[PDB]
DNA sequence: ATCGTCAGCTGTGCAGTA
RNA sequence: AUACUGCACAGCUGACGA
């Protein structure tokens, strides 16, 4: 059914010509190529100046980038040698039924190697008594990463090893009191950053036998088991250093913030130099209309690890969420609340929760030092997409 | 300190030496890079009598006049030409009266009523491949055929995976098949969950799965590709290797999976993967030294065949790390054939850190963040081309680790990469985000693991796809 | 023999592309 | 299973000690 339309397309092509009066003239059963020769008239007094027209027709439908001011096509590459062999000019006619519109192109025969991709804007090409004669005329921005850089005193003693299994040290009532950094890894030595006669033995089960001394070389050792037992040491250190203030989830292994005798949030934030600080950090919900019917929690949290890298030691941040019930007693189910709460979320409501969790950890024992930025070539566009995400 | 880099977007070539980075342009205005000689490519339909009737009734919609969805994002949601004069296959898709064949109702009653979960799928295959087998056995063989799934054993079989079972004994035939459940060919019904039970399931638009079931149907009735990736000027002849790993059926065993991959003489592309298994070795995802060697052997053996010399370099990827065995026995056989240039990389999925910037929408695909001797890529995000960052919450970046035998830097490893991501012909997507050999990999060890003892393997891509 | 620390892989299911 | 992305759970591996 498509020769009909091609038949049709030739057919309005011919009166479009025959209306301001050029005679056209047909061709064969089997032409290929060229589907016409057009004469020149110039109001009776016709004068033998020919040109070849190629039409092409369409029914429906909306060409490769219409954009209601231009759109483009692309030739063959054997069309193209054809035309270019030609001893006449060569016209290319669009055609479409849908509108009726006529628009027309002259394939240039006068360069070198050829050039594709015709680009035919509306208006000016229209094919209509208003161009006619000119037919006739021929004849960096900047970023940040998750990571945190880390500084480590410049002592810490490795002796006075305990000989007393790891469970019962933390079983006996010494453990289970003051400060836990009672610390042994596979009944080794108890190395830790506070001398064992003012800080273990005075609470802790040990020996008052030795001194220690170590520059912190034990930061950096070949083996892998010893890397880790730091990374032990410096995740205890650092759950050490928030006493009463977070506590771990074991199950997600986070630091979630505590209910301080109270089930509001503290809104700590961050200063930001003139701006200002808050920060809801512990929120309550209801549901049904009512107040009574406590919900759940909304606990703000994250996930650390300590990785080696440059002979430095990085801390990587995961934020994260803990839901409980009530308060400070932990929730029986949260299956569908922390996706949910993950999938209503931004980037631009994720590197502000990595800014306030830096500056609420240093500052108000080891330092924490500020992430480091990266300079970006390309920028984002950003323009006219302020929606969505 | 962390030198950065934004890679350009990669273009595939088509036919007609054209080249483009939309799949969906570049076939709308220049054909596919291979031409099928013919204009009918023949469909045969097995399954219920409705599903047989629509199913023709949207083949004749989809050929007449279908058009796309909205008027925001333009180049994101482009209107499908039809298969009429200007189709973006330049050929036609009929389906004989002789190829078709219809379950009857008499027997999805007998699937349906048994008590016990892997006898029901056992003979819902049988019966689907004795269909399948009788009509190849005659003289009204298609192409390519359609096996339309009824809601009614879907809900007996879906609520032993059932595409795999179905794949792995299908095997033997001549052509291809193609699973569609009755929510595609058919509107106004929709299909109820798993355990999430009253909920149901959405999917695309007409407009999406048109250009994707119709790419798919073309590649896999003619056999020609429709794409490949433009190669550059210069480089050096090359082989890219894919190695996975899977689990046991029901048991706990690990088998190992690979796919091969590399270029034609002319303009052409060869994507294979092999025509043995691999067997077990315990339950930890690691190869050994005599399976890696093999791999490699049947890699440079598929080159020889087709361009009579050996390539001057080998690309391999994995999920799994290379610690010590593995690249002894891949590096043991480089050495001993030809090979002067070599690249083993392990990709994974598993990194923590994550790159912030200012303002609301994530940062660019192609950034490329350098971390000593590992690469952080991002092959996922924001794209001005689509005009927004198709997600929802936040990319999630590539760790890029090479091996310490290996000769390029980190950066041309990640451009090759980057560039190895469209290459996908299952998806008309431009948000991919693993490379191919690996996808590959994967999709072959997933229908690989239902295979019994002593079958046949099928070197082709059409059956695994 | 089960339980703690470290890091990692594969399998299954749901929501939404804007 | 027309597709891709994001998330949530369970299981299994190696290295280290009672
Ligand atoms: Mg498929």
């Amino acid at each position: 059914a498509n020769q009909i339309i091609g038949e049709i397309g030739e057919n309005e092509v011919r009166g479009r010509f025959l209306t301001l009066g050029w005679q056209f003239d047909g061709r064969s059963r089997l032409e290929a190529g060229i589907d016409g020769i057009a004469e020149v008239m110039n109001e009776g007094q016709p004068m033998a100046r020919m040109i070849a027209v190629q039409i092409k027709s369409t029914k429906e439908g909306k060409y490769t980038s219409e954009s209601d001011t231009s759109f483009t096509y692309l030739l063959r590459t054997q069309d193209l040698a054809y035309w270019r062999g030609s001893n006449l000019p060569v016209i290319v006619v669009f055609y479409r039924q849908s509108d009726h519109s006529f628009y027309w192109k002259e394939v240039s025969r006068d360069a070198g190697p050829g050039e594709r991709r015709l680009n035919i804007d509306k208006v000016a090409d229209l094919f209509n008594a208003s161009t006619v004669n000119k037919l006739a005329a021929l004849t960096g921005e900047d970023a940040l990463i998750n990571m945190l850089p880390l500084t480590l005193p410049n002592e810490m003693y490795i002796a006075s090893t305990t000989y007393e299994p790891r469970k019962a040290i933390a079983v006996i009532l010494n453990g289970d009191g003051p400060k836990r950094f009672d610390w042994v890894i596979n009944g080794g030595t108890f190395w830790s950053f506070h001398d064992p006669r003012t800080s273990a033995c005075s609470e802790i089960v040990d020996i008052d036998q030795v001194e220690a001394i170590n520059t912190k070389e034990l930061a950096l050792h070949d083996d892998i088991d010893e890397q880790n037992r730091f990374s032990h040491l410096l995740r205890q250190t650092l759950r050490y250093q928030t006493d009463s203030d977070l506590g771990w989830d074991k199950d997600h292994k986070a630091l979630y913030f505590r209910a301080i005798e109270r089930e509001v949030s503290r809104n700590f934030a961050y200063t930001s130099s003139k701006k200002k600080t808050d920060a809801n950090v512990v929120s309550v919900f209801k549901n049904s209309k009512d107040e009574t019917r406590v919900s759940f929690v909304r606990h703000h949290a994250f996930s650390p690890r300590f990785e080696l890298m440059a002979d430095q030691w990085y801390l990587i941040i995961t934020p994260t969420y803990y839901y409980t019930t009530n308060g400070y007693a932990p929730h029986q189910f949260a299956a569908p609340l922390l996706a949910g709460k993950k999938r209503l979320d931004k980037s631009a409501a994720l590197r502000g929760q990595v800014i306030m969790w830096h500056r609420f950890l240093t500052q108000s024992y080891l330092m924490f030092g500020e992430p480091p930025s990266i300079h970006l070539d390309v920028r984002v566009p950003e323009d006219g997409w302020v929606k969505e995400k | 300190t962390f030198e950065t880099r934004i890679f350009d977007e990669p273009e595939l070539e088509f036919g007609d030496h054209h080249h483009h980075q939309d799949p969906r342009l570049g076939l709308s205005e220049a054909g596919p890079l291979q031409t099928f000689l013919g204009d009918v490519i023949k469909i045969g339909v097995v399954g219920n009598s409705k599903t047989i009737e629509d199913t023709r009734k949207f083949i004749e919609t989809v050929s007449s006049g279908v058009e796309g969805k909205g008027e925001k994002h333009p180049n994101m949601h482009p209107p499908f030409p039809g298969l009429g004069n200007q189709s973006p296959y330049r050929c036609r898709f009929e389906i004989e009266d002789g190829a078709t064949a219809a379950l009857t109702k008499s027997k999805l009653d007998k699937i349906g009523k048994e008590p016990d979960h892997y006898r029901a799928v056992e003979m819902a295959v049988d019966e689907i491949i004795g269909e399948l087998q009788a009509m190849d056995d005659g003289g009204s063989r298609p192409d390519v055929a359609i096996i339309a799934l009824p809601v009614k054993l879907l809900e007996r079989v879906w609520n032993p995976n059932f595409r795999g079972m179905l794949k792995a004994k299908a095997m033997g035939l001549s052509f291809p098949i193609q699973i569609v459940w009755e929510d595609v060919i058919d509107d106004k019904v929709t299909i109820p969950q798993k355990v999430k039970e009253s909920s149901s399931r959405k999917i695309q638009d007409i407009a999406g799965r048109t250009w994707n079931l119709m790419t798919s149907l073309y590649y896999k009735g003619s056999g020609r590709i429709p794409w490949r990736r433009m190669p550059l000027e210069g480089e050096f002849s090359a082989c890219y290797v894919g190695i996975s790993f899977y689990r046991e059926a029901d048991g706990q065993q690990l088998f190992t999976s690979a796919a091969q991959m590399f270029d034609e003489r002319g303009r052409g592309f060869v994507l294979k993967g092999r025509r043995a298994r691999t067997e077990s070795r315990g339950r930890h995802p690691y190869m050994a030294r005599e399976d890696a060697k093999k791999i490699i052997e049947d890699v440079l053996a598929a080159y020889k065949l087709h361009h009579k010399t050996l390539p001057a370099r080998v690309f391999i990827l994995k999920t799994s790390r290379f610690k010590d065995e593995e690249a002894d026995g891949i590096i043991a056989a480089l050495d001993e054939a030809g090979t002067e240039l070599r690249d083993l990389v392990w990709v994974q999925e598993s990194y923590t850190a994550r790159i912030l910037r200012d303002g609301n929408y994530p940062v660019l695909r192609g950034t490329f963040v350098d971390l000593h001797g590992k690469g952080l890529l991002y092959t996922s995000g924001s794209m001005p081309y689509y005009g927004t960052y198709p997600g929802k919450y936040d990319p999630n970046p590539l760790l890029l680790c090479p091996h310490h035998t290996s000769e390029s830097t980190v950066a041309q490893l990640a451009e090759e990469i980057f560039s190895l991501t469209k290459v996908n012909w299952n998806s008309t997507q431009m948000n991919q985000r693993l490379p191919i050999p690996i996808r590959a990999a994967r999709k072959v060890g997933e229908v690989l693991k239902y295979v019994g003892e002593g079958e046949v393997i099928s070197a082709d891509y059409r059956k695994y796809i």
